[PDB]
């Protein structure tokens, strides 16, 4: 027998297993250069999409910019001699 | 030449597989046998088993002897 | 006796408690961790969470990557560089997931506690209490392979 | 209402409430998904420290020739490394800090009510446009400085004569990009009739 | 019966755990290959992954009739660290060495043996009654569907999970002899050519197969 | 309908991922939608076939113009026997040494695909011999299909 | 050819940064 | 050989059938 | 051999009619379920009623074509690439001996075309075949995960779905994280449409690799 | 007469099980059965492994219908005793379902009307032109 | 949410009503039938599609026939 119908949220089972109470155990030292750190960017669509629109964008860059370019066609590539086919 | 006769062959397969879906999907709704009453249509409808049945004499002869030469020679 | 039983009395519910669900160590450890306290801002999680988590995925990219002989250590900020994508790719990861499940306007719907409790749902449920944490993500996530780097040229 | 002439509608976005909006938004993001006078301070603190750029540039070619392309290569000045950067990195964010973190939060306008620096204040607030506006177009031949060293080479003064000597045949037309700009010449010639006729013709 | 989700949720893991590990070092290895670039693909001499244990149980064995086999001849088989045996110009049995070829089969071995267990013992644990089909018992044990409903049912009963571990039956098993038919032609048969021992594929296995290549 | 499938009440509200499947597969078929009358299922139709008609010319002009900015055409035309013809370049950040070299058969620089398309001989045939040729060719379907 | 320099540019673009906005956008369009 | 202006000029010609096409499935999808 | 395969052809062409025409008769009803006009077009069943109805739609009778389609224009793509083959290396003498018989197919066009193909990401080097060395594989991989979806029915995977939803459910630190649109195995049509999909796209890469790398290693 | 509400029966003897409710109960309805017992002794439980039923009313908690009738279906024919059982969602508000007119709907009562009712034979169904782009579900409703 | 509609053609045999798991039809009294019975669906909500009626009906064809419609949370039959 359980019942108490009056609450539904004990006959769900659904208490959250390892929340805790404990408040805050972290050190007021670090905490008042990290929380002025975090809101800096707090926005919904001018922010994620400055990581896609301005942080993809190396891919871009050193993509194309910088010559650290291992065997590729990009750049070092080709440069021994072409394969030419039996008929031409 | 031959990337191309294949590529006609497959591209050329798939359109007649949408004839006929098409051609059902026709069938399956815009098809009124009201209106259609005596026509060239309806008389298909009329016998579906002529057409359904002898194609399936005439795929089942060419499956077991144009196999059955196959199987032969080997 | 019998060690093992359904979740804190009903049997009827889908999970049954065991050893490494209800204990005195497991009950505690994974309680301990910067997850499931519900004291603590959302924003110090993400610089906790993330912040772990660049340092230890530098490492398959800093010894195991495409290119692994360099005279430069270029070897090492190859995969520094890399490393900081998954750092980069997971913030539009993590932010898309605010927008989708979490309404500005819909409460917490966070469940309360383990036993006769009710107590104040998870402060991290709602997009801003969502969005908090993944900038705090962002944050802490920078930092991991950051120091990573700088434990690979030092250290 | 001048409105960069594109006809009659501009979105609603842009009404003419904010100073110096001629309505343009081509792309809705002068909408407020977040909000937009942030971007009014962004187009302004780029404007303001863009149109007080062309001045460093600008000159050098008319009196000494190191002009600024080639400007912040030779000097003495910087003393082993770092001390060369590392000097410029705090003053600008230290106070920065205050009006980027303050003026977010102690208020919208960028420096307006001019708290850190007190002008003389003696115009005010009421053409404030005009500034926006007298910059916006210093923005606008920022981005010619540099093709006229891209494209060209010469300095700013040096093409300005080289037109003023032919101006027939010095026009970007000819070199390089001409070719590519005479297209996006015609391309923007018929630009306000296809954003008319969703209007007209719908 | 009353954990089953357990069970299943976790074996159900294992598999795709092997999945990507097991099979997927081959894809590795069939694209570095493709795209010129030897150094990488998982080999003896690229990256080492040998299989250190059964190496080492050989070890024990071929030491065995010493101490922990005092009374014997020898090691109860040549494929330990024995030496070669010829009959009629035929390699009897000679030794097998375990190389990264090898170990990365195993994993294949047990990534089958374990999603055919998945199927199975699926087949047993829901048999009676699954969450979705609470009444399965009284469907009997071979049954087709119960509805299209659902989504469709198809397919859901216990006499289908056997249809399906046939599949993954001849699957692993088929593999099972893959690697030793040729595993043993490579490393064993063929004639005794006093020098050179040849054998039949001339020893090519754990260079020729790493990648689904070869 | 407010949710993905906008043209379908009964996928609109899917509490599962049925409703992103079909929602995908069932958005050509322009009979079944909330409500189409005879007249707007034309509409959406003839306005499709100038998307299919636009993206062939698109399609053409890309061969056009890679093959005169990537491949070969003048060296082939000299020695339409002797010598392969050339499509886009192979740009995989992925590749050794070893494969960048071995694809760089033609008579260009770099790697390149010898293309067995066909295309390549019904312009000779048809007849054009300059590189601007193509590319004073592949403008105009791009003009065209705009 | 003379534009080399392109397909570093564009092929990251297009095989990508596109495929990273397109799988963005297209998403936070399922659930409205 | 084609001269590398001819190049942005037809890239950029085709950076217009892409805002057309951006334009019409606007206004084929709100129909 | 030119005669054999001819009927072959011919037979094709009628087996891939006999659905299609059947398909289209019997959309509108049959003596099983004479409903399906009122139906829909394509549903997955009747149901496991009087007999058990699958397939029985006229989608579902379309989809059997496509199986069908792919055989009778492999068998002429084959029979035109082989007849060739001699004729491009000069004699005629490879087809009409061993076309007659089953295993110059295999044994001839099949055996010597691959030896090329299969040497392109040799373990000894590149060669400028590995392109389609590659993708004659990865051909077989989708045909093969074709099967994945044409065998197995739904009903196995929605029960195994729901082992997962549970775990992913009550395991720890994926609390927090949860989806939105409940997961679900496909729709039954929706497999067979996917699974005829990768059959197709797997079809199609084999031969598209197995034909221009032979012509392109040999050169006719 | 025919509906009741919910008072307190206690729950048969179980261990527990990864069968039952799960994260639905909490946004989503769940159902709840109630039947009686005269002896106790063992009944297979719908969501795995076998449970002892009480000495006299009971009650369960289920997540589905489906589960639910299943369970009567059970005690039924098997042990030969009624249930009725109930539609219970986070709201606050119970349902009766079952019987809801008090009596299985296997057998006849008085006062039900039938809905989803055609009076034409199958083969006199509309074809489907008659509904063209005017719409509905089906040839079946007009 | 399934369709599910009964024809003249019923016997009253109950046979379906027997079948559906989350009983859905229930059996009204009728007139011009032999036994003066015949089945209804008050609840096409909870109809799941199983098409157990379509097996159990002794009819020619078919007293019940299910048109299967869209798919909510009850008719998927989710436990999740
Ligand atoms: C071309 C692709 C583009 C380029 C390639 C891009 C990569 C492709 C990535 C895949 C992206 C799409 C994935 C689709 C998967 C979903 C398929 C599905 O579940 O779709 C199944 C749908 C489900 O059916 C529809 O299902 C509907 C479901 O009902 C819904 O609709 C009803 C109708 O109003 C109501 O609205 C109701 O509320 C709602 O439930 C209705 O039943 C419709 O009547 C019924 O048609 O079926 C359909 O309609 C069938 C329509 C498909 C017919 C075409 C099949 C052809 C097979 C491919 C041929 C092989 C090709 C190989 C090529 C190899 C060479 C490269
Ligand atoms: C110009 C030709 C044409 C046109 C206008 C149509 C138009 C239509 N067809 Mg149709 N069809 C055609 C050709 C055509 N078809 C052909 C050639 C076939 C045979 C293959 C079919 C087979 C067919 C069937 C079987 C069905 C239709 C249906 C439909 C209707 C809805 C289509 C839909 O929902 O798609 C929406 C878009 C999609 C479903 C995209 C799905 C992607 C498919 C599966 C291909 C995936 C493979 C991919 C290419 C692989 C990529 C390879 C790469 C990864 C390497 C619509 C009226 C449906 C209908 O009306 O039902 C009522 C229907 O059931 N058609
Ligand atoms: C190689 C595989 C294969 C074969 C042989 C067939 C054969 C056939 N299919 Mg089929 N089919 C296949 C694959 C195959 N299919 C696949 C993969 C699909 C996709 C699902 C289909 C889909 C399909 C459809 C949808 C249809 C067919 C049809 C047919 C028939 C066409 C007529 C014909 O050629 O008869 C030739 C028959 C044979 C060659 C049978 C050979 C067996 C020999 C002659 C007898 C037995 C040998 C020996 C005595 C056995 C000893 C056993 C031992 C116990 C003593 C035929 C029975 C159509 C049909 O019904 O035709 C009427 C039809 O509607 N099939
Ligand atoms: C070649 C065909 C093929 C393949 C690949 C699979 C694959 C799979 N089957 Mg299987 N199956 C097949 C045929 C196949 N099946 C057939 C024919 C049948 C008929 C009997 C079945 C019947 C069957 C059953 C009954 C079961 C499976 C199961 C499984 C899964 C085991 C877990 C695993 O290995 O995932 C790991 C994935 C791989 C090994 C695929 C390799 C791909 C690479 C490594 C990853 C690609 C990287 C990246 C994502 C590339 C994409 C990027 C791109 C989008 C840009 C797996 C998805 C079992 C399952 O799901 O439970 C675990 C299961 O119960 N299948
Ligand atoms: C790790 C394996 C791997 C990977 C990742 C790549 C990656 C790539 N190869 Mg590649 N290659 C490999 C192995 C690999 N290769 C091997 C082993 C060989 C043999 C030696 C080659 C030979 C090779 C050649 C010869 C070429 C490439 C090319 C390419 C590039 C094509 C990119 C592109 O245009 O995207 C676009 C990709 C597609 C359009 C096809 C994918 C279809 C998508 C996934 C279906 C989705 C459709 C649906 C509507 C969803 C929409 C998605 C939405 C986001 C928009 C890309 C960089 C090409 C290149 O560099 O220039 C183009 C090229 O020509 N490769
Ligand atoms: C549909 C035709 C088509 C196709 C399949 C390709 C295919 C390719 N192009 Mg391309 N191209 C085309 C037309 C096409 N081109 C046209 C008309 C132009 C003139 C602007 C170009 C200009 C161009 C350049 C400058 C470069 C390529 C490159 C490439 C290769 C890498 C992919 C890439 O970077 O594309 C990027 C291409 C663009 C951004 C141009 C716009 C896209 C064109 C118009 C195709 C759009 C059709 C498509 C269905 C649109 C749907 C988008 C979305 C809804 C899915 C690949 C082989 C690269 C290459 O060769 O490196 C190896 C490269 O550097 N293309
Ligand atoms: C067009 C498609 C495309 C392109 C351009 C690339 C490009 C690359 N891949 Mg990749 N890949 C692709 C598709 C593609 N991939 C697909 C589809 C798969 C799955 C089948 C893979 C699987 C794969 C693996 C498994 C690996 C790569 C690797 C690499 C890198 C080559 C090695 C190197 O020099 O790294 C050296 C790289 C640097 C020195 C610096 C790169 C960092 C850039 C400059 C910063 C990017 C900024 C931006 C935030 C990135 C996120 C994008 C997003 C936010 C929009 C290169 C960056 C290797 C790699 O990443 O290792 C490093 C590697 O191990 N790829
Ligand atoms: C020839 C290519 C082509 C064309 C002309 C169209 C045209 C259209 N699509 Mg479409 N589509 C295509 C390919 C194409 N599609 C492909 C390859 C896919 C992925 C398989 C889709 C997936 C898709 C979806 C998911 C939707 C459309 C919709 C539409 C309509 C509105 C335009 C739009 O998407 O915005 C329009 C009829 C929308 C619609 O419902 O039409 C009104 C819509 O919601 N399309
Ligand atoms: C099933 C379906 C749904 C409802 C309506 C719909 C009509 C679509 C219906 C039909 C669908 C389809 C695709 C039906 C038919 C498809 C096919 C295979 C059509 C092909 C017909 C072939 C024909 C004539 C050939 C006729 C004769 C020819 C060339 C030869 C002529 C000649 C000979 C033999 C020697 C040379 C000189 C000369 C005199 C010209
Ligand atoms: C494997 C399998 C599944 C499980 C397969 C699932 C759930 C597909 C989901 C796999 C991942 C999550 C997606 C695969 C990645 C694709 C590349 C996604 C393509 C996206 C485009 C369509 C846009 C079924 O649900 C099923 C149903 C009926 C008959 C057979 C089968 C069957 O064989
Ligand atoms: S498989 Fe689909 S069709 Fe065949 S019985 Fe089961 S449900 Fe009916
Ligand atoms: S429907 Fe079929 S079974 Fe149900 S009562 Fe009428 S006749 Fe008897
Ligand atoms: S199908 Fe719908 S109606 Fe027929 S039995 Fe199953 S649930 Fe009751």
């Amino acid at each position: 027998r359980y019942f108490d119908l009056d609450d539904l949220e004990n006959t769900l089972g659904s208490w959250d297993m390892y929340g805790q109470e404990d408040q805050k155990r972290y050190p007021g030292l670090q905490n008042e250069f990290f929380e002025r750190a975090g809101e800096s960017l707090t926005r919904r669509e001018a922010i994620r999409s400055v990581l896609f629109l301005g942080g993809g964008g190396a891919l871009l860059a050193w993509g194309a910019k910088g010559a650290s370019d291992v065997t590729l066609p990009i750049t070092v590539g080709p440069q021994k001699g072409g394969e030419k086919g039996p008929k031409g | 030449q031959a990337s191309l006769y294949t590529h006609h062959q497959y591209i050329a397969g798939f359109m007649l597989c949408g004839a006929f879906a098409h051609g059902a999907i026709f069938f399956i709704r815009d098809y009124d046998p009201v209106a259609n009453k005596g026509n060239v249509l309806a008389r298909i409808l009329d016998h579906k088993e002529a057409i359904i049945s002898h194609l399936s004499w005439v795929s089942l002869f060419l499956g077991f002897h144009t196999l059955g030469l196959y199987v032969h020679n080997d | 006796k019998q060690v093992i039983q359904p979740i804190n009395g009903d049997p009827f519910i889908g999970m049954l408690e065991t050893p490494v669900t209800s204990a005195p160590i497991v009950a505690g450890f994974l309680s301990n961790l910067p997850a499931y306290r519900t004291g603590v801002s959302p924003l110090l999680r993400g610089v906790e969470i993330g912040l772990t988590h660049g340092f230890l995925v530098a490492g398959p990219f800093i010894k195991l990557g495409p290119l692994r002989d360099a005279a430069g250590g270029a070897a090492e900020t190859a995969g520094c560089l890399s490393g900081a994508l998954l750092v980069i790719i997971l913030t539009a990861c993590l932010t898309i997931y605010g927008q989708a499940t979490f309404e500005d306007d819909e409460p917490q719907i966070g469940v309360k506690t383990l036993s006769g409790r009710d107590i104040a749902r998870d402060p991290l449920q709602s997009a801003e209490g969502w969005n908090e944490f993944t900038s705090g993500w962002l944050v802490g996530g920078l930092s991991g392979v950051a120091w990573a780097y700088l434990c690979t040229q030092f250290l | 209402r001048p409105m960069w002439y594109p006809g009659a509608t501009a979105p609603k976005h842009l009404d003419g409430s904010m100073l110096g909006d001629y309505g343009y938004d081509p792309l809705d993001l002068g909408a407020n998904p977040d909000s937009l006078a942030w971007f009014r301070e962004a187009e302004l603190m780029n404007g303001r420290y863009a149109m007080l750029g062309v001045m460093g540039g600008a000159f050098v070619n008319a009196f000494g020739l190191p002009n600024w392309w080639e400007a912040g290569a030779k000097v003495d000045v910087p003393i082993s490394l770092g001390v060369l950067i590392a000097l410029e990195l705090a003053i600008f964010a230290v106070f920065e800090y205050k009006r980027y973190e303050g003026f977010k939060k102690t208020g919208e306008c960028g420096v307006l009510s001019f708290m850190p620096f007190d002008p003389l204040n003696m115009r005010s607030e009421e053409n404030k446009l005009k500034e926006l506006k007298n910059g916006r177009l210093a923005m606008v031949a920022s981005v010619g400085f540099i093709s006229q060293y891209l494209v060209t080479g010469k300095g700013p003064v040096d093409n300005l004569k080289d037109h003023i000597v032919d101006p027939l045949h010095n026009n970007i037309y000819t070199s390089s990009v001409g070719n590519e700009v005479t297209v996006a010449i015609v391309f923007a010639a018929m630009w306000p009739m296809f954003a008319e006729a969703k209007k007209a013709l719908g | 019966i009353r954990h089953r989700d357990a069970i299943i949720s976790h074996l159900n893991w294992v598999c795709i755990f092997l999945g990507f590990h097991s099979f997927g070092l081959y894809i590795h290895n069939d694209t570095m290959s493709a795209l010129g670039r030897p150094q990488d693909m998982f080999s003896d001499t690229t990256i080492q992954l040998q299989p250190i244990f059964a190496q080492w149980i050989q070890s024990i064995h071929y030491a065995a009739p010493q101490l922990t086999a005092p009374t014997a001849s020898a090691a109860t088989s040549l494929t330990w660290g024995g030496d070669i045996v010829s009959v009629g110009g035929k390699v009897a049995m000679m030794p097998i060495s375990l190389g990264t070829s090898d170990f990365m089969v195993h994993h294949i071995h047990a990534f089958t043996i374990h999603v055919t267990a998945l199927i199975l013992l699926k087949g047993v644990l829901y048999s009676r009654s699954s969450r979705l089909i609470p009444d399965k018992a009284n469907l009997g044990f071979r049954f087709p569907c119960d509805g299209p409903g659902r989504g469709g049912t198809c397919q859901v009963s216990a006499w289908d999970h056997v249809f399906l571990g046939l599949f993954w039956m001849y699957n692993s098993l088929s593999i099972v002899i893959f690697h030793f038919s040729w595993k043993m032609q490579s490393d064993v048969w063929g004639t005794v050519s006093e020098s050179g021992v040849s054998h039949i594929t001339g020893g090519n296995f754990a260079n020729s197969a790493n990648a689904i290549n070869g | 309908a407010t949710k993905f499938p906008k043209f379908s009440q009964g996928l609109a509200q899917d509490p599962t991922t049925r409703r992103i499947w079909f929602g995908v597969a069932t958005a050509h078929d322009f009979e079944s939608h909330d409500s189409i009358t005879e007249e707007t299922l034309y509409q959406k139709i003839f306005a499709s076939h100038f998307g299919q008609l636009s993206i062939i010319f698109l399609w053409t002009s890309g061969n056009l113009f890679h093959v005169a900015w990537q491949g070969n055409f003048e060296a082939w035309v000299q020695d339409p026997l002797h010598i392969r013809p050339i499509a886009h370049a192979i740009w995989d950040p992925h590749f050794g040494q070893s494969a960048v070299e071995a694809f760089t058969r033609g008579g260009a620089s770099g790697p390149v695909n010898i293309a067995t398309s066909g295309v390549y001989q019904w312009w000779y045939t048809i007849g054009m011999r300059t590189n601007q040729d193509l590319y004073q060719g592949s403008v105009f379907l791009s003009i065209a299909a705009g | 050819m003379n534009a080399a320099y392109l397909p570093s540019i564009f092929v990251p673009l297009v095989g990508l940064v596109f495929p990273a906005i397109a799988m963005a956008s297209a998403f936070l369009y399922i659930e409205k | 050989s084609i001269s590398e202006s001819q190049i942005f000029i037809a890239i950029f010609l085709a950076l217009i059938n892409g805002f057309l096409a951006l334009r019409l499935g606007s206004t084929l999808y709100n129909s | 051999g030119d005669f054999l395969v001819h009927h072959a052809i011919a037979l094709g062409l009628h087996t891939t009619t006999l659905i299609l025409v059947k398909g289209a008769l019997d959309a509108r009803g049959s003596k099983l379920m004479p409903d399906k006009k009122d139906f829909g077009y394509s549903f997955p069943c009747d149901g496991p009623g009087r007999g058990g109805t699958c397939d029985i739609s006229a989608w579902d009778a379309f989809y059997l074509s496509v199986f069908w389609m792919l055989n009778t224009i492999g068998w002429v793509t084959f029979y035109w690439h082989w007849k060739h083959l001699g004729i491009w290396q000069g004699n005629v003498n490879q087809f009409n001996e061993s076309s007659t018989y089953l295993m110059g197919w295999l044994r001839d066009y099949l055996w010597l075309n691959s030896s090329q193909l299969i040497n392109g990401y040799n373990p000894f080097g590149m060669n400028s075949l590995s392109v389609w060395a590659w993708m004659f594989l990865f051909g077989h991989l989708v045909y093969a995960t074709g099967f994945m979806f044409l065998i197995s029915w739904r009903g196995y995977w929605q029960e195994l779905i729901e082992t997962l939803a549970w775990a992913h459910e009550r395991t720890p630190l994926a609390n927090l994280v949860r989806w939105k649109d409940k997961p679900v195995a496909l729709s039954i049509v929706q497999a067979r449409l996917v699974g005829l999909a990768h059959f197709s796209v797997g079809y199609i890469f084999t031969y598209a690799a197995f034909l221009i790398a032979s012509t392109s290693g040999k050169f006719g | 007469t025919p509906p009741q509400l919910d008072p307190n029966t206690p729950s048969p003897i179980f261990g527990g099980s990864t069968g039952g409710l799960l994260r639905k109960a909490q946004v989503e309805e769940f159902y709840v059965i109630t039947w009686e017992a005269k002896k106790e002794q063992i009944f297979e439980m719908p969501t795995g492994g076998a449970a002892i039923m009480r000495k006299g009313p009971n009650l369960l908690k289920l997540a589905r219908k489906e589960q639910c009738l299943a369970l009567t279906t059970q005690l039924r024919t098997k042990f030969k005793t009624d249930a009725c059982f109930y539609r219970v969602f986070p709201s606050g508000e119970v349902q009766y379902l079952h019987p809801k007119d008090g009596v299985y709907p296997e057998k006849v009562n008085a006062g039900r009307e039938g809905a989803n009712q055609n009076m034409r034979s199958i083969g006199e169904n509309v074809n489907p032109i008659k509904v063209k782009f005017t719409g509905k579900i089906g040839p079946f409703d007009v | 949410s399934h369709n599910v509609k009964i024809y003249d053609t019923c016997i009253g045999c109950t046979q379906c009503v027997r079948a559906c798991p989350t009983d859905v039809l229930e059996m009204v009294p009728w007139d011009g039938c032999k036994a003066k019975q015949i089945a209804s669906a008050p609840r096409t909500e909870d109809c799941v599609g199983c098409k157990r009626c379509e097996t159990a009906c002794p009819t020619d064809f078919l007293s019940v026939r299910v048109y299967l419609g869209a798919e909510t949370t009850r008719s998927m039959g989710l436990a999740y």
